[PDB]
């Protein structure tokens, strides 16, 4: 939920090249990608730390049993 | 003397059984927990038992089928009493249940003798 | 693409003498008789301490035994490799008051590995400690609980003993020969209280007791007795 | 010689490849990473269930119109009950209280004793249908077919007081039902 | 369930009567015992689809439902409460014509179980919601007391149809399917394998329905015919006192089970003898299902709750009694 | 004659084995379709 | 006719037979409602026992107005099989107003289908307004 | 699995010196927890009045000498409270609780048929 | 069963008033040879259309136009 | 032997205090029933004629194996007791 | 075997005519039958003494206690004598009219009689006796029992 935040500012910040595409050019174009290249490695980053997952408070972890004989 | 013997793995090959899976080192571990049962039943169990008698004849038996063979299924259609993972298991309890035994001495008189009345159903003493 | 049949044109076969084959039912179980009773022996020799007595019908073997030593004969059905009795299927009581201990607590087991069934009897009373094997089969903690509701018995070593079936602050324990089968008190909505009251039984129609027709002879004989001939004493020989 | 030397048993035995063979990796599948990746973005079997829920849009539905139409009922139907007559008008009836004893429910109140002209017969003969598990026992149990329960189902009533039938309720129903109920008679004889 | 229900108190009385039924009513006993299982599956795995979120199966397969208790409702004369499986054999013969319409259903009940299929078995989100979900090893499934479908898809290969054979389930063929990860989709597909193989069955017991009396030869345990009854003074006695007494059963007691379609059901009987049972404890799979629940369901989410609740195939009268 | 009973010749084997046989075409030509609408799509894009 | 989803016991299976497609409830505007606030018809199909008789009538009373009762088999009529038992309520008039009594053990769905014409038919004659006008 | 919560294990106690510690701590829960009673149950009288009458069945058994009664007591009381704490026993229940309460004479119940 | 084709037949059969009746309380248009009539004025149908499935081919008309008991 | 087990049956205190049970053999077996209640055992309903009743013991009949047991088992709950003679 | 069968050898309604060709040509399944009865075929016909007194024979509970389970241990079964003569065979028989104990019984005996009645098989344990013997499962393949392939997470055991 709160990663939802800086993802929807990105999104909105799209908004300006969607109506001036051909103004801008090629030279916008190639800041777009920039744009969008800097917030992919936090596309990288969320996905490497597994950050968008569902923290649990139980954890089901299988015990060994084992004989200390003699 | 530390012999930490695995009896049940949490990880590995599924077995077919939910839950249990498949012990990396079969055969040491039933030599050893076989042995260890014989062992331990001459130190804690008299002679006279009945139950030390018969542990003792499939104890022996079993030990002498996982000496005698090298194939995994060999070993489980020669004993009949499920996977090696499964036949560690039984092992494991039996020994732990030589040392309740010994603890219980149930080989002795009836401790706890039943009322005239008991075991009566309408009348008809059983 | 061919019609489908009308079936119930089809030619049907013609019978003639059928009654029965007439034969014994409790012959059938003449294998397994003699099987239970080598194998209620072979506990009752490994356990003398705690085995009073055992009992074998068609195929099904009884182990009766005392309060304080159902836990080991459990642990030992439980864990010994002859008698893989894994799984306790049911924790029941039945109720009889002629006797010092009135209640019958039964244990029913069975072992998936050798495809057998074994029961447990113990006894108890109104006030005497049972043992919970509830540490040993984690399947009887409701089947006590269960069992103390209906009839009251004290099951030492329970994780958490109450009411599983009565209504909450219940009293009385519904399955006692002595609890009549009605209750005492009933439930109605009271509209000065605005909430559901309980207050003490009436019935518009009481129960009619057509019991009492109970047969002034016996029906059933004394039986036939199929103890198996490898259990019987032997008699002594006639003089020389 | 079993296998009780080693404690065994014919049961224990576990059948040949009871074990479950080693996991495949991802290497040994038998699909290309496009194949699988086509069938997942594309939602492949998911699909195909839409089409199946599809087919059955122009099919024949299952409904009747009740209560224009009604269900197939059988000659053992348990309905509503009735007491019969003779066809001489006569009761069949002998209040000789074998329903009253079988009734699981105890829904059956029986009072008898001998009739002016001297007949055997019972002035006070109700059912609770209330209490009724209208399981046909005491119309197995009557030996004069006096007691019977009609095919019928539709005696819903506003107050529980209505369901509380006597013998002028019960003998009205006979009356009413009398030809339904030879109906079922007629066609269950061979079977009772 | 229940015709399967009544079978087991039959079963049980029966064994304490030392009597047994003939081989016609060992059939209809085994036909309608499978019908029954039918009719539980549908309700079970139909109802636990539909508390996942999948409407429409249970819609199609209650059709189903209503085909067999038209079955129920002609040997019985009641749609669901058939007091017909009774100690002795059955309580009527079956009507003319009812094999073929059992037949007939059998021929398009294929097509039924093939379409819910279709809808369920390779969804991926049926699987994201089955698949390691209420899981339950071959260990605690056995000190649980689970039986049935519940140990079944556990691992272990138990099936008391196959332990305890009774009532012509021997002179018949089926497989029982058996799951290796214990979840809430190994369970879906065993109780769908064992939809098919009560197919199986009922073609069979349909094809292979012998002649003769239903019900014990004896009256005094079975009512005697009626026409009988009215010509022959001694069938009117006991006509007479098998309403009015019962039966006597000799004392003693019993544990009898049954593959149940919810599991293993059994009743404990006890006899005094007299002609009301003394005790009778009524062991239902459905209650140990329930005491293993918080067991199972600790760690999963609340919508997986109701995905284990499903699949335990928990109906509380049968819980409660 | 007096009871319900199966044909001499017996009842027709019935289905009950599973049928569930796979249709449509292989996922080479779905995701082929799926490139070709792309590129078609984009080339009347492209033209407007 | 929105009725609430309160199926007890083996009168249960015959009211979900009602919305199965032979019979299809839902062709006539019948609708089964989880919460007690989107529902006007209580349908009781099942033994009412003690212990659940106090959240039966919770539930009840949650009901907005206008709201009706139905009774259906006889273990809600009037306790049917286990008239005699310790656990359980001798009819649920005894704890809420019942407006019809379906009989049965169980009640067939077209059985119930005729209690719930039955209502309707004694909603229609509903004079509500008129009774302001007239009777106030 | 885990026992539901205020749940103690049953154990059958040979000692009266330790059987009568075990009930007066619990005497002392039940005291502790009687604004509890009061919140959840929505009761229309003090706590002050929930503790009277806590006390007046403690002070019912007071006199019971026989141990195995003394256990069997203990461990009814201990599921009482283990119900009263977690909600499970319904409003009316316990309102019913505390609506518990002169003899008439022989003439008066002559009378009206007596019992 | 469900088609258009099946109703406009049954609707020219039936002609506009009796159709109308089943217009308000059958839901279907239907039609049907004539079987007999009771003691109360109802009239039962049987169909022989072979597009009617199994428990449809007998139905009733009730006397009363509003409501159907 | 002694102790109060009416204390922990959960039974209402007027089969101790008001209530009067019956020992007998009536031929093999011996049964214990309650007398019947002075007002209250019976009574017609003006409904249907039914026969009501506030007597909750009146279908109750224990039975026993021997006159020690019924003695007993009576005392056993601390009942007001009277043995008839055979 | 249940292998699939064509719609029309199915006692259900289907298509005629065209009707049939385009229903065969827009199913997945085309011989899956729709499931509505045959109205012409299906319900066209509406439903409307001592030698065999077993009961009396019935098996009689009989009950062993260690008195008379060390009785077959010491003077042995009638089955398998092991018992004296005369007199002296009866004074041995009322030795057990009392309370004996079986671990003292265990206690002084040979072995070799121990492990001939109590154990079996020469010494061998005694195993809890099946219900069924012929209870036997064995592994199957799709070929045969028909049900899911391989892939799925459950297998099909036959008789054996
Ligand atoms: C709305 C706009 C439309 C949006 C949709 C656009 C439609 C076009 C979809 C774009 C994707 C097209 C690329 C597909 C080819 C790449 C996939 C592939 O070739 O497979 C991965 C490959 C590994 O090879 P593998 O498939 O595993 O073969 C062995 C299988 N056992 O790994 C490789 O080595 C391939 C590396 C890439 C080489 C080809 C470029
Ligand atoms: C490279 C694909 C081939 C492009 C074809 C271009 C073409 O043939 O011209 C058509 C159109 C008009 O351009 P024109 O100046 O007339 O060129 C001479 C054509 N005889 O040319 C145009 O105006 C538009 C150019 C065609 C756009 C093609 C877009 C292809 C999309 C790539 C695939 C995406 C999926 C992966
Ligand atoms: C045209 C626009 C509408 C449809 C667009 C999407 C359709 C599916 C695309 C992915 C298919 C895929 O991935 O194909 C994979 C699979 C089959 O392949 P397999 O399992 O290897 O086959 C096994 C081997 N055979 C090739 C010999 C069979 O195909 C399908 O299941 C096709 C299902 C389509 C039937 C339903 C059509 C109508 C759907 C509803 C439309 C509103
Ligand atoms: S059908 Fe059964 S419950 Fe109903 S009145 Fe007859 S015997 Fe009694
Ligand atoms: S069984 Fe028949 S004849 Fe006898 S009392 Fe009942 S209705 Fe009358
Ligand atoms: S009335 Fe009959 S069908 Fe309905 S809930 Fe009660 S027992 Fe079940």
């Amino acid at each position: 939920a709160l990663l939802f935040l800086p993802f929807d500012l990105e999104v909105s910040s799209m908004l300006p090249y969607i109506v001036s595409i051909y103004s801008v050019g090629i030279y916008g174009l190639i800041i777009f990608i920039l744009f969008l290249l800097i917030l992919i490695v936090g596309f990288i980053y969320e996905f490497n730390t597994k950050s968008l997952s569902i923290t649990t408070i139980l954890h089901k972890k299988n015990k060994a049993l084992v004989k200390n004989l003699y | 003397q530390a012999q930490e013997i695995l009896i049940k793995a949490n990880k590995g090959n599924p077995t077919g059984l939910t839950g249990l899976f498949q012990h990396p080192s079969p055969r040491p571990t039933l030599i050893t927990l076989y042995k260890a049962t014989l062992k331990n039943l001459e130190e804690k169990i008299p002679k006279e038992s009945v139950y030390r008698t018969a542990v003792e004849a499939f104890t022996k038996e079993r030990l002498s089928i996982v000496e005698n063979n090298e194939i995994i299924e060999d070993i489980e259609k020669k004993i009949g009493s499920g996977l090696v993972e499964e036949l560690i298991v039984q092992a494991n309890e039996e020994y732990d249940l030589i040392d309740k035994m010994a603890e219980w001495k149930a080989w002795e008189e009836l401790e706890e003798k039943p009322l005239d009345d008991q075991w009566t159903y309408f009348g008809k003493k059983l | 693409e061919e019609p489908l049949p009308v079936l119930r044109d089809l030619p049907r076969p013609e019978y003639g003498e059928l009654h029965a084959p007439v034969y014994n039912p409790a012959e059938k179980y003449k294998e397994q008789i003699e099987e239970l009773h080598k194998f209620g022996r072979y506990i009752m020799g490994c356990l003398p301490k705690f085995v009073q007595q055992f009992s074998v019908w068609k195929d099904e073997l009884v182990i009766y035994v005392a309060p304080s030593a159902l836990t080991q004969v459990a642990t030992f059905l439980k864990d010994h490799t002859s008698a893989q009795f894994k799984a306790c299927m049911d924790v029941t009581a039945a109720d009889y008051p002629t006797r010092t201990n009135r209640f019958d607590v039964v244990y029913n087991l069975l072992s998936v590995r050798h495809n057998s069934r074994i029961r447990i009897k113990t006894y108890a009373s109104e006030v005497s400690p049972v043992p919970s094997v509830v540490p040993l089969f984690q399947g009887a903690n409701w089947f006590e609980r269960e069992t103390y509701d209906l009839f009251g018995i004290f099951f030492e070593g329970h994780p958490d003993l109450r009411r599983i079936m009565t209504d909450y602050g219940f009293q009385g324990h519904p399955l006692r020969k002595d609890f009549p089968t009605t209750g005492y008190t009933e439930v109605r909505y009271d509209a000065e209280k605005r909430r559901v009251v309980y207050e003490p039984l009436e019935l518009t129609q009481a129960w009619r007791n057509f019991t009492v027709g109970s047969s002034v002879w016996e029906q059933v004989g004394d039986g036939k007795d199929f103890t198996p001939e490898s259990f019987k004493l032997p008699t002594p020989a006639p003089d020389p | 010689p079993t296998l009780a030397l080693t404690s065994g048993s014919i049961q224990g035995t576990h059948p040949e490849g009871f074990r479950l063979p080693r996991p495949k990796t991802w290497e040994e599948s038998s699909e290309s990473a496009l194949s699988k990746a086509t069938k997942w973005y594309l939602l492949s079997e998911i699909f195909r269930g839409l089409y199946i829920t599809l087919e059955m849009y122009f099919r024949a539905p299952y409904t009747i119109y009740y209560p224009f139409e009604k269900g197939p009922v059988s000659p053992r139907f348990r309905g509503e009950h009735a007491l019969r007559r003779y066809p001489s008008g006569e009761e069949r009836c002998i209040a000789c209280k074998l329903c009253e004893a079988v009734c699981p429910a105890q829904a059956i109140t029986i009072e008898a004793e001998e009739r002016i002209d001297g007949s055997r017969r019972t002035y006070k003969y109700d059912i609770d249908m209330t209490k009724c598990i209208y399981c046909g026992y005491c119309q197995e149990s009557c030996p004069v077919d006096a007691i019977v329960e009609t095919p019928n189902v539709e005696y819903a009533t506003e107050t529980r007081e209505e369901l509380l039938y006597n013998k002028e309720k019960l003998l009205a129903n006979g009356d009413k039902w009398e030809q339904e109920i030879q109906y079922a008679l007629d066609a269950d004889a061979p079977y009772r | 369930s229940m015709m399967t229900n009544e079978q087991v108190f039959s079963l049980a009385v029966e064994k304490l009567l030392n009597l047994e039924v003939p081989e016609r009513g060992q059939y209809i006993r085994t036909l309608f015992g499978e019908i029954t299982r039918v009719l539980n599956h549908l309700m079970s795995v139909l109802s636990h689809a539909m508390d996942v979120g999948a409407l429409t199966p249970f819609l199609w397969g209650f059709e189903e439902r209503e085909k067999l208790m038209e079955f129920y409702e002609r040997v019985s004369g009641a749609r669901l409460h058939s007091a017909y499986v009774r100690p002795g054999g059955v309580s009527q013969d079956l009507p003319a014509g009812l094999l073929d319409d059992i037949y007939m259903w059998a021929t398009q009940f294929g097509d039924r179980l093939d379409e819910t299929e279709e809808l369920l078995t390779d969804s991926r989100i049926w699987k994201q919601r089955t698949i390691g979900i209420g899981e339950v090893t071959a260990e605690d499934a056995l000190n649980y007391g689970l039986s049935g479908v519940m140990l079944r898809g556990s691992g272990v290969p138990f099936d008391i149809r196959k332990s305890q054979p009774y009532d012509a389930y021997d002179k018949v063929d089926f497989d029982i399917a058996v799951g290796t990860k214990g979840d809430c989709y190994d369970r879906y597909l065993i109780r769908m394998t064992e939809f098919r193989q009560s197919l199986r069955i009922i073609e069979q017991c349909c094809n292979q329905m012998p002649p003769g009396p239903v019900k014990v030869e004896d009256f005094k345990v079975a009512p005697p015919p009626r026409a009988l009854m009215k010509e022959d003074m001694e069938a009117l006695i006991h006509h007479f006192l098998l309403y009015t007494k019962g039966y006597a059963v000799p004392a003693g007691e019993t544990y009898t089970a049954i593959e149940a379609p919810k599991g293993e059901m059994a009743v404990y009987v006890v006899s005094d003898g007299s002609e009301r049972p003394y005790r009778c404890k009524i062991r239902a799979p459905g209650f140990a299902h329930l005491g293993a629940f918080d067991h199972i369901a600790r760690g999963h989410f609340l919508p997986d709750a109701v995905a284990i609740i499903g699949t335990m195939d928990l109906v509380f009268g049968e819980v409660d009694r | 004659a007096t009871q319900d009973l199966p044909p001499i010749s017996g009842y027709a084997p019935i289905q009950w084995k599973r049928n569930l046989p796979s249709r449509g075409f292989r996922p080479v030509i779905w995701f082929l379709g799926l490139c070709t609408a792309t590129g078609y799509g984009f080339y009347q894009i492209s033209l407007a | 006719f929105w009725p609430m989803t309160f199926g007890l016991a083996c009168c249960a299976v015959e009211m979900m037979h009602v919305s199965a497609p032979r019979y299809d409830q839902d062709r006539l505007g019948i609708i089964f409602r989880a919460s007690p606030r989107q529902s006007d018809i209580m349908i009781v199909a099942g033994t009412v026992t003690n212990k659940m008789a106090p959240a039966l009538r919770q539930v009840y009373d949650q009901m907005p107005y206008p709201r009706w009762v139905i009774s259906m088999g006889s273990c809600a009529n009037g306790g049917g099989y286990y008239h005699y038992s310790y656990s359980v309520v001798r009819g649920v008039d005894r704890i809420v107003p019942v407006d019809i009594y379906v009989p049965g053990c169980p009640p067939t769905s077209e059985a119930l289908m005729y209690g719930v014409f039955q209502l309707q038919k004694k909603m229609m004659d509903g004079q509500t307004h008129r009774m302001w006008y007239r009777s106030y | 699995t885990n026992p539901t919560a205020f749940a103690q294990t049953t154990r059958y106690v040979k000692d009266s010196t330790e059987m009568r510690t075990l009930v007066l701590n619990l005497y002392r829960r039940y005291l502790r927890h009687s604004r509890g009673f009061v919140n959840n149950y929505n009761l229309d009288i003090p706590a002050s009045q929930v503790r009277t009458k806590i006390r007046q069945e403690f002070e019912r058994q007071r006199f019971v000498k026989d141990l195995p009664l003394k256990n069997v007591l203990y461990m009814k009381a201990q599921m009482e409270f283990q119900e009263l704490v977690n909600f499970w026993k319904q409003q009316c229940h316990v309102m019913q609780y505390f609506e518990s309460i002169k003899g008439d004479s022989f003439v008066q119940k002559f009378l009206k048929g007596a019992q | 069963s469900s088609s258009i084709q099946r109703t406009l037949r049954n609707l020219w059969k039936n002609g506009f008033k009796k159709s109308f009746k089943q217009l308000q309380g059958y839901n279907d248009i239907k039609s049907g040879r004539l079987v007999g009539t009771d003691s109360f004025g109802n009239k039962f149908y049987e169909v022989d259309d072979p597009v009617e499935i199994h428990m449809r081919t007998r139905f009733v008309e009730y006397t009363g136009f509003w409501r159907q008991d | 032997t002694d102790l109060a087990k009416e204390l922990v049956s959960g039974a209402p205190k007027e089969l101790i205090t008001e209530r009067v049970a019956r020992i007998y053999q009536e031929t093999e077996t011996w049964k214990i029933d309650w007398d019947i209640l002075n007002k209250g055992n019976r009574w017609e309903n003006d409904l249907m004629g039914y026969q009501s009743s506030s007597d909750y013991m009146q279908g109750t009949i224990l039975k026993f194996d021997t006159r020690e047991g019924a003695i007993r088992f009576a005392k056993g709950q601390g009942w007001d007791y009277y043995i008839q003679e055979p | 075997s249940g292998g699939p069968v064509p719609v029309f050898k199915k006692y259900t309604t289907g298509s005629k005519g065209i009707w049939e060709k385009i229903r065969q040509l827009l199913t997945l399944v085309p011989n899956r039958s729709t499931g509505n009865p045959l109205v012409k075929n299906y319900r066209v016909p509406p439903p409307g003494y001592y030698d065999r007194d077993h009961r009396r024979n019935y098996p009689r509970l009989v009950a062993f206690d260690q008195t008379k389970v060390s009785g077959l241990l010491t003077l042995g079964s009638a089955q398998n004598p092991r018992i004296s003569v005369g007199e002296k065979g009866q004074k041995e028989l009322a030795v057990f009219d009392q309370s004996v104990s079986l671990s003292s019984t265990l206690a002084t005996i040979d072995p070799k009689v121990v492990k001939s009645e109590l154990l079996a098989e020469g010494g061998s344990p005694v195993v809890a006796p099946s219900l069924n013997k012929k209870m036997k499962f064995r592994l199957t393949e799709e070929s045969e029992h028909g049900m899911y392939p391989e892939d799925y997470p459950i297998r099909i055991f036959a008789q054996n």
